[PDB]
């Protein structure tokens, strides 16, 4: 019943060509992050790559300046029930 | 085969309160799930009173001391939850708490176990 | 909560009995680190550290056998109680040296084991 | 199918006095052994004393010269099975 999905996940810092994102940890036992990020018109190809567990934070590099972007953050968790398991995402849409 | 009763009897009853104690508390501190810790020292607290008093009573029917030994502690007890645990957390980067819940769980569990010993060669002295 | 309650004693008196029946054929044969409770945790060991990787794998299993293999099997074949009266029979008998040992050669051998199970798993997908 | 009992009990070292017995320990864990021994002849009390598991050895003190003692040693020891139990007797003759 403990949520496995970050929370407040936002763009905290930005340039015209990068983003730090940050989020909140859930109340699990987190192996790593996923942060995935493209272009919100779906005309553009997904990119993906983990962060440590420990690390709350994550810079997404390389954007094209003024594009839309979804950026979605889940988790790889230990649950006591599931052992291994994927969360849910939680997604933001930003502007560079 | 009635030895087999025994651990299955005893077994089950073990195995059923690991996994209610183990589902209802194990997420409230993932650094070191209490469900399978609460087992393993009462599991450990049980074979130490036991251990003291079945040395008293010597004539003992073997079918009682496999279905508490055996059967009982062996079911609430677990290694495997407390190694997916702390196997978890190593590949987490949580050294401190993987350490921790190594160190809680073996220290714990022996002292679990001298106080069930004492106790029982205690109180018959 | 009635069908996964049979999961665990299913599963668990499996891997209970399967732990008493090693457990007494190879106890005895070396008792300073009795090897029938090492096995049937380094075996666990293997077993949760597989099913680590593999429930990974496929998300859509039903958690009775997920229940059946974890808390049921592995959770029954596995114990601590019985590494706990061994490290404290080695104790009161001033055997220091495997005593200690006996603690080491469980917790580094069981998170091998699931580490084994874990990546021999991930290296297959 | 592992016998917790002693094997090749015998006095090693004597005088008017004293015993030394010495014992072959069985392939168990021994908690500590328990030395009996009493006046072979009839009714003296029987007196008894624990020695530590890691010595496999025990001196018999206060005898009197010239009497025949019978002297037992068996095993307060944990098997997997039993847990602590203790272990039949082996016993000696030997007269001062
Ligand atoms: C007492 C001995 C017991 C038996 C041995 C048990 C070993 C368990 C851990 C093995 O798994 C690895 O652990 C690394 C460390 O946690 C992880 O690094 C991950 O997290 C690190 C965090 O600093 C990053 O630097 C890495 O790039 C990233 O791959 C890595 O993924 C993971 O596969
Ligand atoms: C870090 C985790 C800690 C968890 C708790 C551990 C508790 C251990 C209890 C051990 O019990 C004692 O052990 C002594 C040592 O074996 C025994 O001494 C006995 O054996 C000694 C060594 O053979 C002799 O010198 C003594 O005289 C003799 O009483 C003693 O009887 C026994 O009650
Ligand atoms: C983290 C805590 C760590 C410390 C735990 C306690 C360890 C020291 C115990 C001291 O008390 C002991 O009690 C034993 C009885 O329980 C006595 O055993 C005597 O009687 C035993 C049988 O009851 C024999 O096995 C022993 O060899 C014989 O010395 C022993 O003399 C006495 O000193
Ligand atoms: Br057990
Ligand atoms: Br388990
Ligand atoms: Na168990």
């Amino acid at each position: 019943s403990v949520s496995s999905v970050p929370t407040k996940l936002e763009v905290v810092a930005a340039t015209p060509t990068s983003l730090l994102i940050s989020w909140d940890a859930p109340a699990v036992t987190v192996v790593h992050y996923v942060i995935t990020y493209g272009e919100t018109g779906g005309n553009s190809p997904v990119q993906e790559f983990t962060v440590p567990g420990s690390k709350s934070t994550a810079t997404i590099s390389g954007l094209k300046p003024g594009v839309d972007y979804t950026i979605t953050v889940y988790t790889m968790y230990y649950s006591y029930s599931d052992l291994y398991s994927y969360s849910s995402p939680i997604s933001i849409n930003y502007r560079t | 085969i009635k030895s087999l009763f025994a651990v299955i009897i005893g077994g089950s009853v073990g195995c059923t309160l690991r996994w209610l104690l183990s589902t209802k508390f194990n997420s409230l501190f993932p650094n070191l799930p209490p469900g399978t810790l609460v087992v393993n020292l009462l599991a450990g607290l049980i074979i130490g009173t036991a251990l003291a008093y079945f040395l008293r009573q010597p004539h003992l029917d073997p079918f009682w001391k496999l279905m508490i030994t055996t059967g009982l502690c062996g079911g609430l007890s677990t290694f495997a939850a407390f190694s997916v645990e702390v196997f978890a957390l190593l590949q987490a980067g949580n050294y401190i708490w993987a350490l921790t819940s190594v160190l809680v769980h073996v220290i714990g569990s022996l002292i679990m176990t001298a106080l069930g010993f004492f106790i029982i060669t205690i109180l018959f002295a």
